[PDB]
């Protein structure tokens, strides 16, 4: 629950890009304030849209996390 | 063909496949100079590509809808390649393997400790007994025959 | 031995020369695999003409922060 | 006794919490009671036996209720594929306005839940058309359930209350069953059929007050004393036929088409008639077996005798089962519920291939419930099955009067039943994971092209034998020249080959490699299951471990930490882990039916046989994607009518998690945190005022594998029939 | 309280005895083993169930035997 | 023939400063538990409840809530140091009854004046089938 | 208007009357 | 020296070479035979 706090922190308030005029879009819309107040909040705003990238891995370089995931889930 | 499958030799999605396989390498091709060292190694892939979808489809490989190789388990004699004759290869390797750790079991089985030629391999004995896995089905079938394979009342 | 082997595969199987003229668009990687079972996939474009896997742990920029410049320092 | 429970002496003279839950969780354990006799065993099984008909007539009654009184049957019979059935009225003063909003649906004044159980459709297609039908029924099951209370009573007080003799009576009771029991029910709902349901298929409105006056058929009666019982089956209705309606409309009341109706897309009315009569007649010939009163039958005891193959591969073959069985209620449970969890999946496995009911094929929702509904209930069954098997070796079985007969073989060689057992499931779990394994490293590494995709041509093979063209194999039914297809040519076969080669329902679906990996996933799971309860029905008397479990009875926490720990070694504990792999076998078939289904609803079977031969496929593209309306039942922009399920879908993963608490954690370490506890309500000042009457003790090491097991179960089933329900409804198709 | 019982498989090692925490078990003397003594439970209403005497038996099959009966308080082991 | 030792109120109690793990309501309304031993010294013991406490020269009397505790107690007592231990059962009513060593010998030492108790005369396996019991309220192992 | 009635009678009456009676029952003594 | 050859015959020590051997064979053999569904010789 700590680091899934820290991640989703991150994504949503600070990590992001920024204009060339100071216009800061971060990696989720500022979603947290109202979506991480919710058990499915954290289940669909959180798990279900961030896990895309490891269940769409296959193919790439990132494949093998596409692997581990679902390993570690075994 | 069998069971409305299509050869993959005509199978338009098969060819499908190879082309847009080769296609995304070279996509990824053109970032890279023509003398580096990761342009010779997506050639490669892309050689080793042609070099796969060429003897699937010359073995006479059966392609579905979906363009890729579905195999035929059922004994049809024009698949043979693909389960019984590799499973034949299986069984010998399996029958080796199974019949030599036995003959280990059975030679050190008289052992003052038997488990400490368990833990600890007797490498010896074992580089003597590897090679009887070779005769495996013949020294197994006699030993059907003179009722050596079985334990008696068990 | 596993800072020996951090330090050697920096130097050896790594983009970091690449890395230090572009930190900002260069991804740090620091493990190329061979090409066997098409695992090669694995060798992503990480930038610098460098096909490899990118690395988290960080060591590019300890490396920068303690001055190291060319793959024979590491 | 003295106090609850008044059936255990022990159990009451326990002075901690433990007295009340196994007080409650050992009621219907006759034989466990006190002062029970062999009398009151089979007596008390009778008045529950009734207790429980009551119970499901009372229930079905009080579903015609809700139908009648907040539903839309009527307004659901004119449009059949444009109503969403109503299960009842919701009133939860917990609701917001947008909750009732959401909610209103159906084409209702307040909010409402869309059923889907298929009652209406299946009351639509027996002849019920008015709330005023329903409201009949409902009565006269409120009433049935009365007399069904009425006589459990009544066979409770003497002179009405049978001897053990009487319940032993298995000749008998076989001949009823099979004749009355069976056929005289079949042949009436036959008769209901022929009466009311085909006559009000074809828009005549037969009721209890002109069923006297009209005629199921314009020369009715005379042809059946004759022989031209054809005649029944000369003018069926037309293909281009209005199921309310008359236009189209025959007048055969018998037939056998084998098709479906072209509209309703279920199956042929008339053909359910001649079914029922037909299977009927067979059950009423069928109990004229075993001899009563009247100097003929058979005693079941000397064909049980009989059956004895000289040579002795068999021993004794079957002496002494006809007692060993007539005096185990555990076997004949076993027996029963055997066989009906078997037919409860054969049902599973016909109503979505085989639709009766009409317009039921279109309700996707109802179809997915409904087998998954049964196929669940039927896994429960099945290890109850075997679990009532384990109690009847300890608690019934005698090893001298079986002796050296089948059964008592069984025991004999258990250990080759149980080692062959793990070597199928061995066998078929490592390869269909290899299998699953090499297709995900392949699609992972981009290269689909080097999976290993099996052809199920066995089953194609047979699929082809029934006439299906896809396959083109050219046996039986799908070759011109085979008798089998001459034969059958003039009756069922047109409408069959008609039904089979469409590509819209699902009778016999087309199946490739991914179907071929999901079967081996159930043969893997079958076995396995097998292999747990069997292995513990088998060492439930006794194994090497503790070759006297037998005198420890069925369930116990264990036989202590020595001779190296000896935890699970219960027959019990067999069945407690033989749940787990119940649900996750069902599991894997209800994900197999839900997603071919869901794919061929949606036009796109190729997604499902491109990607249900990798689980990163089912991940993705089954449980990920379908999640999407389910998971925003309710956001923070807002809610509709699927929030009441993506709640129950994280009720369900509480429920889930909460069991593994009891399952992972054991008592010790809850015993010693109440003994800590215990101290510090002692030493509070004025809550010491109040006393605890039971002393508070951690759960049983058997209590907690039960909760643990209960939390699991709950939390699977209500987890995938909201997600089932939500993701299938969200888009009804 | 849970039952114990003696079997005559014992041979009379007093190991029952030793490892029992409740003194339920008994060494009296016998006539049928080498050691001229057997066990008895006389005290099982203090009997706890934790089988740490079963624990200790050399005797195949065992010789003691706890079949957990109806539980009271000295058998849950409450200090309260 | 022997004569328990009957219990002597007034006896001294190590020296030890209090713990939560000593007596409840149970030995107020149920009963509570009593060992005694003699010890040559004052020494240092370990608490079956607690802690540590200061053992005193002369005879020693401490109250516990449960049996296994004085056994668990006297066992040490004996191992340790070399002590002699009884223990009683004491009623709310103020009655006391001696326990172990029930004969004034160890349990682990057979003595002549010993009766048997639960004892079977066969092999383990001789039991029988719960079916010939059924109905019945007996067990296949208390005969 | 009946579910104003019935659903408390079941919800919140029914269950405290139950649940109070079960306790009377499990606590008693003879 | 004898201790130290019958360390090496130990299980874990016998199994790595014996697997490191066999990985580096199958290694080998789909470095010179790649992919293959089939067995093409027939
Ligand atoms: C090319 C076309 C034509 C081909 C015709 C066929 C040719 C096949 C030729 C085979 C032999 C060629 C190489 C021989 C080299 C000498 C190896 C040896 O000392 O070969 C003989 C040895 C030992 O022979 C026998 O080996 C037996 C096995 O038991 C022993 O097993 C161990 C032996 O190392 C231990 O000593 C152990 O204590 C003991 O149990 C017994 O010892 C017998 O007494 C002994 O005579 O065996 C072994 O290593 C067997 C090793 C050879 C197996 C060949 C398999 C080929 C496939
Ligand atoms: C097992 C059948 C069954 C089931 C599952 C339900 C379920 C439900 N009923 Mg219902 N009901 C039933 C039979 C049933 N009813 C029968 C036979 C009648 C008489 C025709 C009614 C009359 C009725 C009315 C008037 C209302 C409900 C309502 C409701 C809903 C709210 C809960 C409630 O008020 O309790 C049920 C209240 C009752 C008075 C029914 C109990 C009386 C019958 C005879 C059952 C016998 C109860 C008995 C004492 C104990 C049964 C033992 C055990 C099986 C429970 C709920 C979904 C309310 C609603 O619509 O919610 C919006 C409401 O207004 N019911
Ligand atoms: C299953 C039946 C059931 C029913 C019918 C209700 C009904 C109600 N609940 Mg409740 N609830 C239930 C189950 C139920 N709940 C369960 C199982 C839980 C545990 C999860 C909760 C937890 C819960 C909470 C946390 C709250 C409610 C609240 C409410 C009220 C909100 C609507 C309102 O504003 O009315 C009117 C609001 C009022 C304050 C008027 C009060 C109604 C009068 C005083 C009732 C008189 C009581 C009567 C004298 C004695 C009743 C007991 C008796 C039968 C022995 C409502 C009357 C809310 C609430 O009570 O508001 C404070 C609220 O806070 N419920
Ligand atoms: C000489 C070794 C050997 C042999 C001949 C067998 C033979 C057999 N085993 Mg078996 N097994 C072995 C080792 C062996 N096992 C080991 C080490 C384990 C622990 C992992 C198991 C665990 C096991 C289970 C759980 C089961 C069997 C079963 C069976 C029977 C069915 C076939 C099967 O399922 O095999 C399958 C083989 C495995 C699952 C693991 C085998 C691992 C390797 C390949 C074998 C070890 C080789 C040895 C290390 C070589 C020594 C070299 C020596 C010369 C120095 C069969 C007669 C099944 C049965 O009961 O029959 C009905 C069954 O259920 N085995
Ligand atoms: C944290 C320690 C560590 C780890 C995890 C790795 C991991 C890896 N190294 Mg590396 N390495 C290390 C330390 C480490 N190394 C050190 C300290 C040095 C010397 C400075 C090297 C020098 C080195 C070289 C030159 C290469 C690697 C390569 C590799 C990769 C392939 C391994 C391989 O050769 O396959 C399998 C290994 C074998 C079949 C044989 C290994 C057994 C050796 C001989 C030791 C066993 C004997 C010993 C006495 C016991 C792999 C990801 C290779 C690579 O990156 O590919 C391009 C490669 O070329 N390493
Ligand atoms: C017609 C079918 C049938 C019949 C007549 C019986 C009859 C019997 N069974 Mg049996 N059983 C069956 C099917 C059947 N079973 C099936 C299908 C299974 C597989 C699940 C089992 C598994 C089973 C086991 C493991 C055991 C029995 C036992 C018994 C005997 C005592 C039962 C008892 O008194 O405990 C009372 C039962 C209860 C108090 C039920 C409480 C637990 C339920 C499941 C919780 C309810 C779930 C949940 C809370 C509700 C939904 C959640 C909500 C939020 C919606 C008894 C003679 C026991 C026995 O005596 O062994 C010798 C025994 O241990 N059965
Ligand atoms: C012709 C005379 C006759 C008849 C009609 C019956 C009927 C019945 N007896 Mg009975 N019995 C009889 C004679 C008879 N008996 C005699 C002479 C004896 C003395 C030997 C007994 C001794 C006896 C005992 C000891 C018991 C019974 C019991 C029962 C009931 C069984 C439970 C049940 O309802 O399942 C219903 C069965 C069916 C509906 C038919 C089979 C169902 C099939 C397999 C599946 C369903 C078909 C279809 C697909 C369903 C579609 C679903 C859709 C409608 C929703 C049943 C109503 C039990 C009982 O008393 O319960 C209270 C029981 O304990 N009988
Ligand atoms: C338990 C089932 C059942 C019952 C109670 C009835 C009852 C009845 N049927 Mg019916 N029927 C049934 C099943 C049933 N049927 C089935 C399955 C079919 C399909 C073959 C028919 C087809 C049928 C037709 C076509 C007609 C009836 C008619 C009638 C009525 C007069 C029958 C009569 O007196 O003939 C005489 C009785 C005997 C000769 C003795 C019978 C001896 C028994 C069978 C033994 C009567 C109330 C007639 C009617 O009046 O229409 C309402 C009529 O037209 N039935
Ligand atoms: C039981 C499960 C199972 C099965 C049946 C297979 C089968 C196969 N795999 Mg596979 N694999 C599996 C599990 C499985 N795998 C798992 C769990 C993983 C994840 C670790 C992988 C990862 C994997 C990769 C990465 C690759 C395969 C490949 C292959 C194919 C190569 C055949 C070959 O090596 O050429 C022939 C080899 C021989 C004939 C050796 C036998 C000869 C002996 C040594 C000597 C003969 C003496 C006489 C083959 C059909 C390769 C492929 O390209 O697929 C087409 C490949 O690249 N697999
Ligand atoms: C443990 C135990 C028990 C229990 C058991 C069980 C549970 C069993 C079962 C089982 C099962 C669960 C079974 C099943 C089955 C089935 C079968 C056996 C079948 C069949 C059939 C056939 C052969 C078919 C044929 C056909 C036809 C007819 C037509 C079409 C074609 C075909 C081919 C399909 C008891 C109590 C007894 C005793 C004790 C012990
Ligand atoms: S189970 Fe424990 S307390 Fe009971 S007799 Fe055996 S050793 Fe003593
Ligand atoms: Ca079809």
């Amino acid at each position: 629950v700590v680091i899934f706090h820290f991640s989703w922190k991150m994504q949503s308030d600070v990590w992001g890009s920024i204009n060339d005029q100071g216009v800061v879009t971060h990696i989720t819309g500022g979603n947290f304030a109202q979506s991480s107040i919710t058990i499915n909040g954290w289940l669909r705003d959180f798990l279900w849209a961030q896990a895309s990238q490891v269940i769409q891995s296959y193919g790439s370089s990132l494949s093998a996390y596409g692997l581990f995931f679902l390993g570690a889930h075994f | 063909d069998i069971a409305g499958l299509t050869p993959c030799k005509d199978s338009k999605q098969f060819a499908k496949r190879e082309k847009q396989s080769i296609k995304k390498l070279e996509s990824s091709l053109k970032l890279y100079a023509p003398d580096s060292a990761p342009a010779l190694a997506i050639n490669a892939t892309i050689e080793k590509t042609k070099r796969r979808f060429d003897n699937y489809g010359k073995q006479g490989l059966l392609c579905g809808a979906d363009g890729l190789p579905h195999l035929i388990v059922s004994g049809d004699q024009r698949h043979w390649g693909e389960f019984i004759t590799p499973g034949i290869l299986f069984l010998y390797i399996a029958g080796w393997i199974g019949w030599v750790g036995r003959s280990y079991l059975i030679a050190i089985r008289d052992d003052k400790k038997p488990t400490q030629k368990e833990i600890i391999i007797d490498v010896p004995l074992a580089t003597g007994l590897v090679f009887r896995g070779f005769s495996w089905p013949i020294a197994a079938y006699r030993e059907l025959l003179n009722g050596e394979l079985v334990a008696k009342d068990v | 031995l596993w800072l020996s082997g951090m330090y050697f595969h920096g130097a050896r199987f790594s983009n970091y020369e690449a890395w230090l003229n572009d930190p900002t668009h260069i991804r740090p990687s620091a493990q190329v695999v061979w090409p066997i079972v098409g695992q090669e996939i694995l060798n992503g474009d990480v930038g610098g003409g460098f096909r490899g896997i990118q690395i988290t742990s960080g060591f590019f920029q300890i490396w920068r922060a303690s001055g190291i410049t060319s793959e024979l320092q590491l | 006794a003295l106090r609850f429970p008044r059936f255990s002496q022990g159990l009451a003279q326990d002075p901690t919490t433990r007295r009340i839950w196994f007080g409650i969780a050992t009621a219907h354990d006759f034989e466990s009671h006190d002062d029970i006799t062999e009398g009151r065993l089979y007596q008390n099984i009778f008045a529950s036996h009734f207790g429980q008909l009551a119970i499901i007539f009372l229930w079905t009654s009080g579903n015609l209720f809700h139908v009648a009184w907040q539903g839309n049957f009527e307004a659901w019979v004119q449009d059949p594929l444009h109503v969403r059935p109503i299960a009842h009225a919701i009133w939860d003063p917990h609701f917001g306005q947008p909750a009732v909003e959401a909610f209103t649906r159906g084409g209702a004044l307040g909010p409402v839940n869309i059923a889907y159980s298929g009652v209406y459709q299946w009351w639509y297609t027996i002849g019920l058309r008015t709330n005023e039908d329903l409201y009949t029924g409902a009565i006269f099951l409120l009433f049935l359930s009365f007399i069904s209370l009425l006589a459990g009573w009544l066979h409770l007080q003497p002179k009405w209350k049978p001897s053990v003799s009487w319940f032993k009576n298995a000749e008998s009771r076989l001949n009823h069953h099979l004749s009355g029991l069976f056929g005289v029910s079949s042949l009436a709902w036959a008769g209901h059929l022929v009466h009311v349901a085909i006559p009000g298929s074809r828009g005549e409105y037969v009721r209890w007050n002109n069923f006297l006056s009209v005629l199921p058929h314009p020369q009715g009666l005379g042809p059946l004393f004759t022989g031209q019982w054809n005649l029944y089956a000369q003018n069926p209705d037309s293909s281009n036929h209005l199921f309310s309606t008359s236009q189209g409309a025959g007048t055969a009341i018998l037939t056998l088409l084998g098709g479906f109706h072209p509209q309703t897309q279920s199956l042929w009315l008339t053909d359910m008639a001649h079914h029922h009569l037909a299977i009927a007649i067979l059950f009423l010939i069928g109990g004229h077996m075993y001899r009563t009163n009247f100097g003929i039958g058979h005693s079941i005891k000397y064909i049980l005798e009989a059956h004895i193959p000289p040579g002795g591969r068999l021993g004794r073959g079957h002496k002494g089962l006809y007692d060993t069985i007539n005096n185990s209620i555990h076997f004949q449970l076993g027996l029963a519920l055997a066989s009906l969890g078997v037919i409860t999946s054969l049902v599973a496995q016909h109503m979505y291939s085989l639709p009766a009911y009409a317009f039921i094929a279109q309700d996707f929702t109802t179809q997915a419930a409904l087998y998954t509904h049964h196929q669940y209930i039927a896994g429960f069954i099945m290890t109850g099955a075997f679990a009532h098997g384990a109690i009847f070796f300890i608690r019934d079985y005698n090893p001298e009067q079986n002796a050296d007969n089948v059964l008592a073989r069984m025991l004999e060689h258990k250990e080759a039943i149980i080692s062959h057992l793990s070597w199928a499931s061995l066998f078929l779990g490592f390869h269909t994971l290899g299998l699953y394994v090499h297709n995900d490293v392949m699609l992972a590494f981009g290269t689909p092209e080097k999976q290993i995709l099996i052809e199920p041509i066995f089953a194609q093979w047979i699929q082809s034998a029934h006439g299906k063209t896809s396959y083109g194999f050219d046996v039986l039914l799908s070759s011109t020249n085979s008798p089998a297809l001459n034969a059958g040519r003039s009756i069922w076969l047109p409408g069959w080959l008609n039904a089979i080669n469409e590509n819209s329902n699902s009778l016999f679906l087309t199946i490739g490699p991914g179907d071929f990996l999901v079967h081996h996933a159930i043969a893997l799971g079958l076995h396995t299951t097998t292999l747990i309860l069997v292995k513990g029905a088998l060492d439930a008397r006794g194994s090497k471990l503790m070759p006297d479990k037998k005198d420890f009875g069925y369930s116990f926490p264990c036989d202590g930490p020595g001779r190296g720990g000896t935890c699970d070694i219960s027959a019990w504990d067999a069945f407690y882990l033989a749940v787990f792999w119940m649900l996750n076998t069902i599991g894997w078939v209800t994900f197999y039916w839900h997603w071919k289904h869901i794919t061929l609803w949606q036009g796109n079977v190729s997604q499902f046989n491109e990607s249900s031969t990798y689980l990163m496929g089912w991940l993705r593209d089954y449980l990920w994607l379908n999640s999407s309306q389910l998971i925003n039942g309710y956001n923070p922009f807002g809610m509709n009518s699927l929030s009441v399920w993506a709640w129950m879908f994280l009720f369900g993963h509480l429920v889930w998690a909460t069991g593994f608490m009891f399952l992972i954690s054991w008592r010790g370490y809850w015993q010693e945190l109440i003994e800590t506890l215990a101290w510090a309500h002692e030493r509070t000042p004025l809550a010491n005022l109040i006393r605890w009457r039971d002393k508070p003790v951690a759960l049983s090491i058997v209590q907690a594998r039960l909760v643990g097991l209960v939390h699991f179960s709950v939390g699977y089933i209500f987890t995938y029939a909201a997600f089932l329900i939500a993701s299938t409804s969200g888009k009804f198709g | 309280s849970h039952s114990v019982k003696i079997y005559d498989t014992c041979i009379g090692c007093t190991q029952c005895v030793r490892a029992c925490p409740t003194d339920v078990l008994e060494m009296i003397p016998w006539g049928g083993c080498k050691a001229k003594q057997i066990a008895s439970a006389p005290r099982t209403e203090d009997c706890v169930g934790c089988k740490r005497c079963e624990s200790a038996c050399p005797t195949d099959f065992l010789s003691v035997r706890v079949y957990l009966w109806h539980e009271t308080t000295r058998s849950m082991g409450l200090a309260y | 023939g022997f004569t328990p030792p009957e219990l002597d109120p007034n006896t001294p109690s190590p020296i030890f400063g209090g713990s939560t793990g000593g007596l409840l309501r149970k030995a107020q309304v149920e009963e509570f538990y009593v060992i005694t031993w003699e010890s040559p010294k004052e020494q240092i013991f370990e608490m079956p409840t607690g802690g540590a406490a200061i053992m005193r020269e002369g005879p020693n009397l401490l109250k516990l809530a449960r049996k296994e505790q004085c056994l668990a107690l006297g066992t040490r007592l004996r191992s340790k140091y070399k002590i002699k231990y009884q223990f009683y059962r004491v009623f709310p009513s103020g009655e006391v009854q001696y326990l172990h060593p029930k004969d004034g010998v160890y349990p682990e030492k057979v003595n002549p004046g010993r009766q048997g108790v639960g004892v079977n005369f066969r092999s383990i396996g001789k039991n029988v089938s719960p079916i010939e019991v059924k109905f019945t309220g007996k067990q296949p192992y208390d005969l | 208007n009946l579910p104003s009635l019935f659903v408390p009678l079941v919800g919140l009456l029914f269950p405290a009357v139950a649940m109070a009676s079960l306790f009377l029952h499990v606590e008693k003594r003879l | 020296m004898r201790d130290l050859k019958t360390y090496l015959s130990v299980a874990p020590v016998a199994s790595t070479l014996w697997f490191a051997a066999l990985a580096g064979l199958l290694i080998e053999i789909n470095r010179f035979f790649p992919d293959a569904l089939t067995f093409p010789f027939f």
